[PDB]
């Protein structure tokens, strides 16, 4: 069968802004045909890990969903979204779970987001009472109470803001480099998979 | 919920604040030091500012979790370190005295211009003007003038506000709960709470002496033949029973003794190993330096360079219009940023700082994965002691022969050694004396042991008992013979250099040992070894994370710093020296024989 509708994987990989890991994108990609080669034969990635599935078989199999989750993070910190992490986020920021089955994609983005007088525009959520549930998004920007005395909305002492910026200078080491991950999370639904891969003629 | 708990969450949260603060400032100062212009004075200098107003306001957070309630021993060591008071203890009357003091003293020593009476049209600052004079000067009555008209400028400037520098310190120190400033300067060796590892502010001065003693025989005999040279270089002043003059050791005070290598070479006839012509033949760049010292560190397993340190670094001269300060410095700018700024040379002397420097940073790199205030050496001995070993082992004619320098058919003979060796001692043994002594000295001066009256009749004194230098005329206590030298009078500590030194051989052993090499310290090259690298890795790894007793089980298995391998080091030179020195004598006298 001749073939069109692909996926918009453009509005994903080729954005101009990212969102901020606290407050992650996730975007529902559906009624359309995934050709997943496009991205695994890309060099411009430096990690391509995928978890539960091999790339290879994404271009055949059927999913009823995809979800695209996009965010920033440092480059130290791309080990830390996986399963059965810990780590500011995994536990703070974005969480995945450990029976997950999809593909963390990053590359890195020294060119687009760091600035030299310093990148602050993405932030990350340093402190929270209790760790995060898998696919959870916090947005909340209530003070962190560390101490027993209460907080009453004002930045004193043992009361810290959640939310810290991050710096991204273009001179900074490669662990410290802004790194844009898409995270693509695959299910199958009770639902009628319309997500298919594209039939090879 | 508990202090502890509180104490984390306020480390992460400076951890975060302070990295980025301290990399403001660090690129501020790179700019500044890569470029000299006012605007980039302007940007360093409030960088700096924000960066100290930051420090006084989180150490102010800082001091309200009492230490005895946390038991984790890195969430101790960086409270430890954010809570001290330094100089914002002390009143700020006092505070800005001592800062003006601390300014007025460093714009003396550094725009100290001195020149002949009745010659005034032009005069020579220190550097290089009086340098080149110590340096290479063979004339008695020139260098006795330099000597005496630089300190008798720079110490009858000097002397108030050395007293008025004295009371202030003495007074932050004991307003910090320590006994005196040489207390304060000593608590960078203490180590409490830790089994068995623990090292106290008072054992410092014991194992200093103790490892003294056991120099002083090597020193002893090193000074008899230096003595007997410069006998040999001038006929009459110099005495065989007595001390050596003070203006004729080749250097403004007496710090290093290596100006003397021409005038007491062993075997003058026979080759040195100077590589700088093989080199300028084979059309060496800098970055060509910069790639064998890169070969050599992947060579022992350390980690090369990172990409931004290619691109970010300045390892040439800029130019005539462009500023820039020429000393070789690496720098640790924060986040993942390492570059050396050196105006290199094609020079042996450029290349063994290059490996010097390239130490620096693989130190600065192994600790980048610990928290931001632990991010420093264990002591101050260490961080210099791991460039020094990586210049001990370029330095060797293995090393050389191998990356292709030195003929393969050079001849090593015992005579290139033996003045190697000797090269080694003026540069590396002559300084142990004068660094303990004056280290003793200001000590005692911090301490009250010697009464302001007594300062220079007690400081001769020492020098002659410890040093075997003597004064060439007497001075009265209107000089400050002292303050004369860069450390002291900008307030820097002295100690770290004689820990460096020996910290510097042991770690040579260690390194040797694991290597394999089976012949004589000297001619030994850590190259090829994988688990000389990974013994130095583990001690490297850590940082300021663990006590320094504890890194240096990690390297060479003992407890405490120890004088052993250095004397191990010198040992054929050691026994081709008692050999020399049959009819010589060995020791000083302390009585005014050669001249007063
Ligand atoms: C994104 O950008 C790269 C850069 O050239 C381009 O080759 C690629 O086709 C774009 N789209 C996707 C989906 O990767
Ligand atoms: C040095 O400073 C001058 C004056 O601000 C500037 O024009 C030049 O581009 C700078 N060069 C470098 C390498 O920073
Ligand atoms: C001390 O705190 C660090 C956090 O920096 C933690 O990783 C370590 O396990 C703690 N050590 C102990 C003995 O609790
Ligand atoms: C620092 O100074 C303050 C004010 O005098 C004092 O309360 C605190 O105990 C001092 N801390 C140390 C470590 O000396
Ligand atoms: C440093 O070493 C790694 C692995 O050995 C290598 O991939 C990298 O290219 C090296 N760096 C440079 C600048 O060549
Ligand atoms: C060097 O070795 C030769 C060969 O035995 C010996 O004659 C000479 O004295 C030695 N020189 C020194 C300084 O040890
Ligand atoms: C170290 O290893 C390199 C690469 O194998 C070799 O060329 C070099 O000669 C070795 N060094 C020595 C001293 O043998």
């Amino acid at each position: 069968p001749n073939i069109t509708n692909l996926c918009p994987f453009g509005e994903v990989f080729n954005a101009t802004r990212f969102a901020s890991v606290y407050a992650w994108n996730r975007k529902r990609i559906s009624n359309c045909v995934a050709d997943y080669s496009v991205l695994y034969n890309s060099a411009s990635f430096s990690t391509f890990k995928c978890y539960g599935v091999s790339p290879t078989k994404l271009n055949d199999l059927c999913f009823t969903n995809v979800y695209a989750d996009s965010f920033v993070i440092r480059g130290d910190e791309v080990r830390q979204i996986a399963p059965g992490q810990t780590g500011k986020i995994a536990d703070y920021n974005y969480k995945l779970p450990d029976d997950f089955t999809g593909c963390v994609i990053a590359w890195n983005s020294n060119n687009l987001d760091s600035k030299v007088g310093g990148n602050y525009n993405y932030r990350y959520r340093l402190f929270r009472k209790s760790n995060l549930k898998p696919f959870e998004r916090d947005i909340s920007t209530e003070i962190y109470q560390a101490g027993s005395t209460p907080c009453n909305g004002v930045q004193g002492f043992n009361c810290y803001f959640p939310l810290q910026s991050y710096g991204f200078q273009p001179t900074n080491g490669v662990g410290y480099q802004p790194y844009r991950v898409v995270v693509l999370s695959f299910e199958l639904l009770h639902a009628p998979a319309t997500v298919c891969g594209p039939k090879k003629s | 919920s508990t202090i502890e708990e509180q104490a984390k969450t306020f480390l992460d949260k400076f951890n975060h604040e302070a990295e980025d603060l301290f990399y403001q400032s660090s690129l501020a100062s790179w700019n500044y030091n890569t470029n000299i212009t006012e605007e980039n004075v302007q940007n360093m200098n409030n960088a700096g500012d924000k960066w100290s107003a930051f420090l006084k306001e989180q150490s102010t957070l800082a001091q309200m979790y009492p230490l005895q309630e946390i038991q984790n021993l890195t969430v101790k060591l960086q409270l430890q370190a954010l809570q001290q008071n330094g100089s914002s203890v002390l009143s700020e009357d006092k505070s800005k005295r001592l800062n003006t003091i601390l300014n007025t003293m460093s714009t003396i020593y550094s725009t100290g211009k001195v020149c002949n009476p009745d010659n005034p049209q032009e005069c020579l600052l220190l550097e290089p003007g009086l340098n080149e004079i110590m340096a290479n000067s063979l004339d008695y009555n020139e260098r006795l003038w330099a000597w005496e008209s630089w300190r008798s400028e720079v110490g009858k400037q000097l002397r108030p506000l050395y007293e008025e520098y004295v009371v202030l310190k003495n007074e932050m120190a004991r307003a910090n709960h320590y006994e005196d400033y040489g207390d304060y300067w000593r608590g960078d060796y203490e180590v409490n709470g830790v089994d068995g590892y623990d090292y106290s502010r008072g054992q410092l001065i014991e194992d200093v002496e103790h490892t003294f003693e056991e120099i002083k025989p090597l020193y002893e005999h090193l000074h008899a033949y230096v003595r007997a040279k410069l006998m040999n270089a001038y006929p009459s002043y110099i005495s065989p029973i007595g001390c050596l003059p003070a203006h004729l050791l080749g250097d403004m005070w007496g710090r290093f003794w290596t100006n003397l290598y021409s005038l007491t070479v062993p075997f003058g006839q026979k080759p040195n190993i100077d590589v700088t012509d093989a080199m300028v033949d084979q059309a060496w760049d800098a970055q060509r330096i910069f790639k064998e010292a890169e070969k050599f560190f992947v060579s022992v397993g350390l980690p090369n360079m990172t990409q931004g340190f290619w691109e970010n670094s300045m390892l040439t001269d800029p130019g005539n219009v462009q500023k820039a300060v020429c000393h070789p410095t690496a720098w640790d700018l924060g986040k993942g940023d390492f570059r050396i700024l050196m105006c290199t040379k094609v020079t042996m002397d450029d290349f063994l700082t290059a490996h010097h420097e390239m130490g620096h940073i693989q130190y600065d790199m192994a600790y980048a994965a610990q928290p931001f205030l632990l991010r420093n050496g264990a002591n101050e001995g260490f961080h210099e002691a791991v460039g020094e070993i990586m210049s001990l082992s370029a330095a060797t004619p293995k090393h050389l022969k191998s990356i292709g320098l030195l003929s393969p058919d050079f001849q090593e003979d015992n005579e290139t050694e033996i003045n190697f060796l000797l090269k080694q001692a003026l540069t590396i043994v002559g300084t142990l004396p004068f660094t303990y002594m004056l280290e003793k000295w200001r000590w005692m001066v911090f301490k009250g042991e010697i009464p302001k009256d007594q300062w220079m009749k007690k400081w001769w004194e020492m020098k002659r008992e410890i040093v075997g230098v003597v004064e060439p005329v007497p001075h009265d206590e209107t000089y400050c013979d002292p303050a004369s030298l860069f450390h002291v009078s900008n307030d820097y500590s002295f100690i770290r250099y004689y820990t460096r030194t020996l910290y510097q051989f042991q770690f040579q052993e260690a390194l040797c040992q694991a290597a394999k090499h089976e012949g004589p310290l000297h001619k030994c090259d850590i190259s090829n070894s994988t688990e000389a690298g990974q013994k130095l890795f583990n001690m490297l790894r850590l940082g300021k994370s663990e006590p320094w007793t504890l890194a240096l089980e990690n390297v060479v298995g003992a407890k405490n710093m120890n004088v052993r391998p250095l004397l191990n080091y010198f040992e054929p030179l050691f026994t081709w020296l008692k050999d020399q020195n049959k009819n010589s004598f060995v020791g000083w006298s302390t009585d005014w024989s050669p001249y007063a």
